[PDB]
C-alpha cells in the first residue's frame, strides 16, 4: 500500500531491476524482522489475541453516539441519543483522527466511554442529485452547432484531459459557463453529451427546485449542495432553468421575493467566495437571459456566455437526417418540403414530428413511414 | 532484453509485500476504529485502569448557590434538579452560577467545571486557515490598502503608539463598491496577513427558520468573541441581514430586523466588545439602515471604484506577470481600451487572451491576441457587463 | 411612571443610561430588544414575569429597555400569515407593566429611535408617561461635545471649537466624537505630537465621507 | 430607481454631465499647441477598415480663415455646434464688419453648451479645442461638456490625454517654435497611437498670424514623418 511511487525508467533496465531488488531486501527484512517476535515472544497469537482483548474490552451493546466537542486528553462531552449528554473518556483503539463535531461514535453500554467511531451511511440526497451513468450518445448526436461545442470542450473538457496546455501558457481555465437562447434549442441536449463525455463526478439541478417553504432552507440547501460538490472530486455542477427562481412566485414559499433574494445571495457567495474553491465546474442554462441578476453574471463568476441560435435550413436537413437515421423511411417523403414548413422550427420540433409519425405508422401496424404521415403529422405537431 | 525476468521478479515481491504484511496485521478493514499495531498502550493496564476505576461523570449545569453553605442547585438535560456539593479536589471559587460541571451519577456531586456551550455552526465559520492573497495582488487601490491596514493591524501589531499618544483606535469599517472590484479579494489579503481569530460571517447563513434563532447565534458569536482577547469579525453581503425598518400593514420582513437590532446591541452599548474589531462589506450601501451606519459601528467607510489609468495598468501587470506572451507588447494601449472596467474583467481578458494562443498552436500571446480578447470580452459581452446600475447602486 | 427617549440614533441615548448607572446606587437592570424573543412559546413571557418579579423583589430598582421596536411593533390583522408570539410578550409587557394590580416600586427607562413603529397601546399615557425627543445639538453643544472628547489628547491651543462647530453642522455626538479620533490618527500619520486645527479640518473630511470625483472645474 | 435628468449629486454636482465627462474619454486623442509663432494642431483618425475611405472622417474643421477647431468624444452632435459657431461669426461680421475674437466665440458656444431641460434635451458628448489668430496673436482654448472653457498652450485631449499631458509639460516651454512644435507633437502622437504612423493615420492644420488657417495634406506631411 503506497510502497514506492517511482516508475520513471519504463524500460528493461537494471534501474527498474535494482529498485525491486533493494525493496526485495527491505521486504524480506520486514518478514524476518517480524518473524523473530513470535519465535521468541509467542506469548499470544497477536492475530486475534490482542484483537479479542480489544473485543473483550468493548461490550456487545454498542450504543451509537454523536460528538459535540473535543478535549485532547482522551475525554470529551458526547451527546446521547436521548440527549442527556455525558463526559466520558476515549480509548486508545479509537485512532484519534477521524473525530469531528457531530460524528457518530461507538460508546460503552455501561460507562458510555468512546469505544470507536462510526462510518456514516452516506446521504439520500447525494445519490438523488448525483447522476450515475452517461445519459445518451456523444456529441455526434447533435449536429449543426460545431462552434460552441469547441467552446464547451475548451472550458470544460480540455482542462480535464490536457493540463499541460495551461501550464505552458501560465494560465488557469475559465470558471463559469452559461447557456442561453430560445427554448428547445438543445441546451440540455448538449449537457447530455457532456455527461456522456466526462469522467468527473456530475451533478445536475433544475433552477426551479431551489425554492423552499422553510425559511433559509433554500440557502441551507445551497450550502450543503456546494459542500457535496466540493467534497467529492473534479465535479461538474449543472443548473438548468435558473430564471424560474425569478419568474414564478409560489405560495408554498412563506417568504416572498425577499427570500428568493437571500437564496440568490447565498448562491452568489458560493460562486465567488473567499474560501478556497477547488475543482468544481459550473454550467448554467436557461432561456430568459435578460431577467436575472447581472451580478451573478460578472466575470469572476461567469466567464463564458454562450447563445444558441435558431437552426438554419441546411442544418435543419442534418437534424432531420439525425432524427431519421435508423428509421425505415419509405421513399415517398421529401425532407426539403419538411424543412420550409415552419420557418423557425426547433430541433425538438423535428424529433416530435418524426416520433409522432412513427406513432401514426404504428396505428396502422406498418413498418415504413410514408408522406401523408408527415402531412397529417405536422398538422398534429405545429397547428393547434 | 530480460522482459519476463524483470516482470515476475517485480511481481513476486510486489505480492510478497502483502503476503507478509497480512502476517503483520493491518487487515480486517473495519467499521470505525484504529490500526491494531498502534493501540497497545491501553492493552493490559488502561483496559482495566482507564475503565474499571474510571467513572462516567455525567455533565450538568449549575443553576445557583445559596449563602453560608454550598447547598448548590444543579440542573440536568431533561430530568429534575438537586441540591448538590463539590468534591474535595476543587475549590468553591470557580463554581460560579450558570456553569456546566461534571457530576457523579450516584452521590451527585461536582467534580470539575466545564466550558459553556459554543453551538458548533458558529465554530464552523472560524476559518482556522489562511489564503495566499498578497497585498501585491490587490494593486491599484494602494491608498485604500493603506487606509484600511492602518486601522486593522497597527493597534494589534503595535498597541503603544495609540496608547502613548492617548487615543482609542476605531473598531468598525465597511467596504463597498460595485461587484468584482476587489472587496472580497481584498479581504483575503487581510485573512492572509493576520494572526488572531479571523471569524468570517456571511449574513444569509443567519437566515433561520425559527424565531430569535439567529439572534441567539449572534449572542453566542459574541460570547466566544469575548473569550478571545483580539478578534476580527468578518461580514460579507450584509444587505440580506438588513436594509432598514419600513414596516406597514401586515408585518413584512419582521424577523430579519430583530436580528439586526441585536447586531446593533452587540456592537454599541453597555460595556461592549472591547478588543473586537469588525469589518463589513456590501454591494449596495444605499439600502442600509442609518443607525447601523452610525459611527462607533462603521467608522471607516472605504469606497472601491475603478482605477484611473495607472492602477489598471498595474492590474495588467498583476494578472499578466506570469504568462507566456510577446515581449514587445504594451499594456497602456489596452488600458486605454478599458475605461470602465474591473480587475476581474482584466483578469478575464488575460485568461481569454491566453486561450487565443491556445486556439491554433501558439505558445505566447501577441498584441492582436489581446485585441481579440478586447472586443469579445468588453464589446461583445457589452450587453451584460453588470456594472452601471451598480454604479448608482440600484 | 414610564419614560421614553426617542430621536436620531446618534443623539446619545445609551450614554444617559450608563451615566445614571454610575449615579444611582440601586438595582439597575437592563434589557436588549430581541432578548425577549424565543424559539419556543411563552418562554419570553415567563422571562418577562421573572424580570418584573425579581425587580418586584428589589423594591429600589429601575429597569432599562434598549431598542423597544424589536418587540414593540404595532399590531395588525391579517389572515394566512402574521406573527403572534412577539405580540404575546408585548401583551404581558403591557399588562405586567401596567393594569391589574399595579405597583410603585420600579421605574422604566426606554430607548428607541423610531416611534411610528410602535403600537400606541404602550404609548397610552401612564404606561409610558414622559416621552422625550433628543434633538440634534445646535452649534454650541457641538463645540461642547468635541470639547469633551478632546480631553485626553496633546492639544496645542490652535483650536477654535466655535469655528469647528460652525464649520460642522448636521453632526451628532458620534460623528463629533469621530472627528476627534480621526484627527487623533492623522496627526499620528504625520507623526506630530500635539494637535492643530487642520487635523480636525481633515478629520471632518473623513467623517463626512465624500466621494472624490475630480471636481476642480468650479468657480 | 429612475431619477430625473436635472438631479444633483449627493456630492452636489450632477450625474449625467458628469457621465459626459466619462464619455469623452473614449474618443480619439488630439493634440493642439499654441506657439507664439502660430498654433499647430493634430489628431489621429483611429483607422478601422482597409475598405474604409480614410479621408471621409476628420476632426479638423474650420470656422473661419483664422479659426479652426478640434473635436473629440462623440462626433455627429458636434457639427451642429460647428454650424452655430460659423453662424455666429457671420452674424458678428455681418453687424460689425470685423472678425469675432476666438474667446468671444468660445463663450458663445459655451453658453449654448448647457441649455437642455424639459421645456420649450441632453448634454453633449464632445470635447473641443479652439485654434485661432486674433489681434492678440495665437489663441488656443479648450471647453467642457459643462461649458467651462480655458485658454491652453498645449492641450492633449482624448483617450491618452492625461498621459500625453505629463509627457507634454516636460517638453513644452514658452519659447517653442512651430517647426519643433509639430515634430514634438508627432513624436508623442506616434507614442500614444495604436497603429504604425504613416501619412494616413493622422492629419494636421496650423494657423499663422501671417497666413490664414491652413490645413495640411499628405504631400507636405510625410516629410515630418520621415524627418521625425
Ligand atoms: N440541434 C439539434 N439536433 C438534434 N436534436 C435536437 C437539436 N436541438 C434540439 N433537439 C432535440 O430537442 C430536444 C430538446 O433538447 P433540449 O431540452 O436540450 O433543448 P433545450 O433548449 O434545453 O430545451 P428547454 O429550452 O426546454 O430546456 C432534445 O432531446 C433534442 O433531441
Ligand atoms: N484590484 C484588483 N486587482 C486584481 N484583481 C482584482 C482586483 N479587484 C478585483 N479583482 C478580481 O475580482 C475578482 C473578485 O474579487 P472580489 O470577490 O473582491 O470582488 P468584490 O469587489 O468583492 O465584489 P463581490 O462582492 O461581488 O465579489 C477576483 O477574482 C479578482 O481576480
Ligand atoms: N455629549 C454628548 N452628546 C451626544 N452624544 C454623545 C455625547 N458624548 C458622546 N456621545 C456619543 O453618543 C453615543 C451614545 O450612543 P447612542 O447614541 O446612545 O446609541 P443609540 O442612541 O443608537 O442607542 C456614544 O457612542 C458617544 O460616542
Ligand atoms: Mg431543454
Ligand atoms: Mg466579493
Ligand atoms: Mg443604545
Amino acid at each position: 500500500a503506497s510502497k514506492l511511487p517511482l516508475v520513471t525508467p519504463h524500460t528493461q533496465c537494471r534501474l527498474k531491476l535494482l529498485k525491486l531488488e533493494r525493496i526485495k531486501d527491505y521486504l524480506l527484512m520486514e518478514e524476518e524482522f517480524i518473524r523473530n517476535q513470535e519465535q521468541m515472544k509467542p506469548l499470544e497469537e497477536k492475530q486475534e489475541e490482542e484483537r479479542s482483548k480489544v473485543d473483550d474490552l468493548r461490550g456487545t451493546p454498542m450504543s451509537v453516539g454523536t460528538l459535540e466537542e473535543i478535549i485532547d486528553d482522551n475525554h470529551a462531552i458526547v451527546s446521547t441519543s436521548v440527549g442527556s449528554e455525558h463526559y466520558v473518556s476515549i480509548l486508545s483503539f479509537v485512532d484519534k483522527d477521524l473525530l469531528e463535531p457531530g460524528c457518530s461514535v461507538l460508546l460503552n453500554h455501561k460507562v458510555h466511554a468512546v469505544i470507536g467511531v462510526l462510518m456514516d451511511d452516506t446521504d439520500p440526497l447525494v445519490t438523488v442529485m448525483k447522476v450515475e451513468k452517461a445519459p445518451q450518445e456523444t456529441y455526434a448526436d447533435i449536429g449543426g452547432l460545431d462552434n460552441q461545442i469547441q467552446e464547451i470542450k475548451e472550458s470544460v473538457e480540455l482542462p480535464l484531459t490536457h493540463p499541460e496546455y495551461y501550464e505552458e501558457m501560465g494560465i488557469k481555465p475559465p470558471k463559469g459557463v452559461i447557456l442561453y437562447g430560445p427554448p428547445g434549442t438543445g441546451k440540455t441536449l448538449l449537457a447530455k453529451a457532456v455527461a456522456n463525455q466526462t469522467s468527473a463526478t456530475f451533478l445536475r439541478v433544475v433552477g426551479s427546485e431551489l425554492i423552499q417553504k422553510y425559511l433559509g432552507d433554500g440557502p441551507k440547501l445551497v450550502r450543503e449542495l456546494f459542500r457535496v460538490a466540493e467534497e467529492h472530486a473534479p465535479s461538474i455542477v449543472f443548473i438548468d432553468e435558473i430564471d424560474a427562481i425569478g419568474t414564478k412566485r409560489y405560495d408554498s414559499n412563506s417568504g416572498g421575493e425577499r427570500e428568493i433574494q437571500r437564496t440568490m445571495l447565498e448562491l452568489l457567495n458560493q460562486l465567488d467566495g473567499f474560501d478556497s474553491r477547488g475543482d468544481v465546474k459550473v454550467i448554467m442554462a436557461t432561456n430568459r437571459i435578460e431577467t436575472l441578476d447581472p451580478a451573478l453574471i460578472r466575470p469572476g463568476r461567469i466567464d463564458r456566455k454562450i447563445e444558441f441560435p435558431l437552426p438554419d435550413e441546411k442544418t435543419k436537413k442534418r437534424i432531420f437526417q439525425i432524427h431519421t437515421s435508423r428509421m425505415t423511411l419509405a421513399d415517398d417523403v421529401t425532407l426539403d418540403d419538411l424543412i420550409m414548413a415552419k420557418d423557425d422550427l426547433s430541433g425538438a420540433d423535428i424529433k416530435a414530428i418524426c416520433t409522432e409519425a412513427g406513432l401514426m405508422a404504428l396505428r396502422e401496424r406498418r413498418m415504413k413511414v410514408t408522406n401523408e404521415d408527415f402531412k397529417k403529422s405536422k398538422e398534429n405537431v405545429l397547428y393547434k | 532484453t530480460y522482459s519476463r525476468q524483470i516482470k515476475q521478479v517485480e511481481d513476486d515481491i510486489q505480492q510478497l509485500l502483502k503476503k507478509i504484511n497480512e502476517l503483520t496485521g493491518i487487515k480486517e478493514s473495519d467499521t470505525g476504529l484504529a490500526p491494531p499495531a498502534l493501540w497497545d498502550l491501553a492493552a493490559d493496564k488502561q483496559t482495566l485502569q482507564s475503565e474499571q476505576p474510571l467513572q462516567v461523570a455525567r455533565c450538568t449545569k449549575i443553576i445557583n448557590a445559596d449563602s453560608e453553605d454550598p447547598k448548590y442547585i444543579i440542573n440536568v438535560k431533561q430530568f429534575a434538579k438537586f441540591v448538590v456539593d463539590l468534591s474535595d479536589q476543587v475549590a468553591p471559587t470557580d463554581i460560579e452560577e450558570g456553569m456546566r460541571v461534571g457530576v457523579d451519577r450516584n452521590k451527585y456531586q461536582i467534580h470539575i467545571p466545564l466550558p459553556p456551550k459554543i453551538d458548533p455552526t458558529v465554530t464552523m465559520m472560524q476559518v482556522e486557515e489562511k489564503p495566499d492573497v498578497t497585498y501585491s495582488d490587490v494593486g491599484g487601490c494602494k491608498e485604500q490598502i493603506e487606509k484600511l491596514r492602518e486601522v486593522v493591524e497597527t493597534p494589534l501589531l503595535h498597541p503603544e503608539r495609540f496608547v502613548n499618544l492617548g487615543i482609542e483606535p476605531p473598531k468598525g469599517v465597511l467596504l463597498f463598491g460595485p461587484p468584482g472590484t476587489g472587496k472580497t479579494l481584498c479581504a483575503r489579503a487581510v485573512a492572509n496577513r493576520t494572526d488572531a481569530c479571523f471569524i468570517r460571517v456571511i449574513g444569509s447563513e443567519l437566515v433561520q427558520k425559527y424565531v430569535g434563532e439567529g439572534a441567539r447565534m449572534v449572542r453566542e458569536l459574541f460570547e466566544m468573541a469575548r473569550t478571545k482577547k483580539a478578534c476580527l469579525i468578518f461580514f460579507d453581503e450584509i444587505d440580506a441581514i438588513g436594509g432598514a425598518r419600513f414596516d406597514d400593514g401586515a408585518g413584512g420582513d419582521n424577523e430579519v430586523q430583530r436580528t439586526m437590532l441585536e447586531l446593533i446591541n452587540q456592537l454599541d452599548g453597555f460595556d461592549p466588545r472591547g478588543n473586537i474589531k469588525v469589518l463589513m462589506a456590501t454591494n449596495r450601501p444605499d439600502t442600509l439602515d442609518p443607525a447601523l451606519m452610525r459611527p462607533g459601528r462603521l467608522d471607516r467607510k472605504i469606497e472601491f471604484s475603478l482605477p484611473d489609468l495607472e492602477g489598471r495598468t498595474h492590474i495588467f501587470k498583476i494578472h499578466a506577470r506570469s504568462m507566456s506572451v510577446e515581449r514587445d507588447i504594451r499594456f497602456e494601449l489596452l488600458a486605454r481600451l478599458c475605461p470602465n472596467s474591473t480587475g476581474a474583467e482584466i483578469r478575464s481578458v488575460c485568461t481569454e487572451a491566453g486561450m487565443f494562443a491556445i486556439r491554433a498552436r501558439r505558445k505566447i500571446a501577441t498584441e492582436k491576441d489581446f485585441l481579440e480578447a478586447v472586443n469579445k470580452v468588453i464589446k461583445s459581452y457589452a450587453k451584460f457587463s453588470a456594472t452601471p446600475r451598480y454604479m448608482t447602486y440600484n | 411612571k414610564g419614560v421614553l427617549m426617542y430621536g436620531p440614533p446618534g443623539t446619545g441615548k445609551t450614554l444617559l443610561a450608563r451615566a445614571c448607572a454610575a449615579q444611582t446606587k440601586a438595582t439597575f437592570l437592563k434589557l436588549a430588544g430581541p432578548q425577549l424573543v424565543q424559539m419556543f412559546i411563552g418562554d419570553g413571557a415567563k422571562l418577562v414575569r421573572d424580570a418584573f418579579a425579581l425587580a418586584k423583589e428589589k423594591a429600589p430598582s429601575i429597569i432599562f429597555i434598549d431598542e423597544l421596536d424589536a418587540i414593540g411593533t404595532k399590531r395588525f390583522d391579517s389572515e394566512k400569515a402574521g406573527d403572534r408570539e412577539v405580540q404575546r410578550t408585548m401583551l404581558e409587557l403591557l399588562n405586567q407593566l401596567d393594569g391589574f394590580q399595579p405597583n410603585t416600586q420600579v421605574k422604566v427607562i426606554a430607548a428607541t429611535n423610531r416611534v411610528d413603529i410602535l403600537d400606541p397601546a404602550l404609548l397610552r399615557s401612564g404606561r409610558l408617561d414622559r416621552k422625550i425627543e433628543f434633538p440634534m445639538p445646535n452649534e454650541e453643544a457641538r463645540a461642547r461635545i468635541m470639547q469633551i472628547h478632546s480631553r485626553k489628547m496633546n492639544v496645542s491651543p490652535d483650536v477654535n471649537y466655535e469655528e469647528l462647530a460652525r464649520c460642522t453642522d448636521d453632526f451628532n455626538g458620534a460623528q463629533c466624537k469621530a472627528v476627534c479620533v480621526e484627527a487623533g490618527m492623522i496627526a499620528l500619520r504625520r507623526g506630530a505630537t500635539e494637535l492643530t486645527h487642520e487635523d480636525y479640518m481633515e478629520g471632518i473630511l473623513e467623517v463626512q465621507a465624500k466621494k472624490k470625483a475630480n471636481l476642480q472645474y468650479y468657480a | 430607481y429612475d431619477r430625473g435628468v436635472n438631479t444633483f449629486s449627493p456630492e452636489g454636482r450632477l450625474f449625467q454631465v458628469e457621465y459626459a465627462i466619462e464619455a469623452i474619454k473614449l474618443g480619439s486623442t488630439a493634440i493642439g499647441i499654441q506657439t507664439s509663432e502660430g498654433v499647430c494642431l493634430a489628431v489621429e483618425k483611429r483607422i478601422t477598415s482597409p475598405l474604409m475611405e480614410p479621408s471621409s472622417i476628420e476632426k479638423i474643421v474650420e470656422i473661419d480663415a483664422h479659426i479652426g477647431c478640434a473635436m473629440s468624444g462623440l462626433i455627429a452632435d458636434a457639427k451642429t455646434l460647428i454650424d452655430k459657431a460659423r453662424v455666429e461669426t457671420q452674424n458678428h461680421w455681418f453687424t460689425y464688419n470685423e472678425t469675432m475674437t476666438v474667446e468671444s466665440v468660445t463663450q458663445a458656444v459655451s453658453n449654448l453648451a448647457l441649455q437642455f431641460g424639459e421645456e420649450d434635451s441632453r448634454p453633449f458628448g464632445v470635447a473641443l479645442l479652439f485654434g485661432g489668430v486674433d489681434e492678440k496673436g495665437p489663441q488656443l482654448f479648450h471647453m467642457d461638456p459643462s461649458g467651462t472653457f480655458v485658454q491652453c498652450d498645449a492641450r492633449a485631449i482624448g483617450s491618452a490625454s492625461e498621459g500625453a499631458q505629463s509627457s507634454l509639460q516636460e517638453v513644452y516651454h514658452k519659447s517653442m517654435t512651430l517647426k519643433e512644435a509639430i515634430k514634438s507633437s508627432l513624436i508623442i502622437l506616434k507614442q500614444v497611437m495604436e497603429e504604425k504612423l504613416n501619412a494616413t493615420n493622422i492629419e494636421l492644420a496650423t494657423v499663422q498670424p501671417g497666413q490664414n488657417f491652413h490645413m495640411f495634406t499628405k504631400e507636405e506631411l510625410e516629410e515630418v514623418i520621415k524627418d521625425i
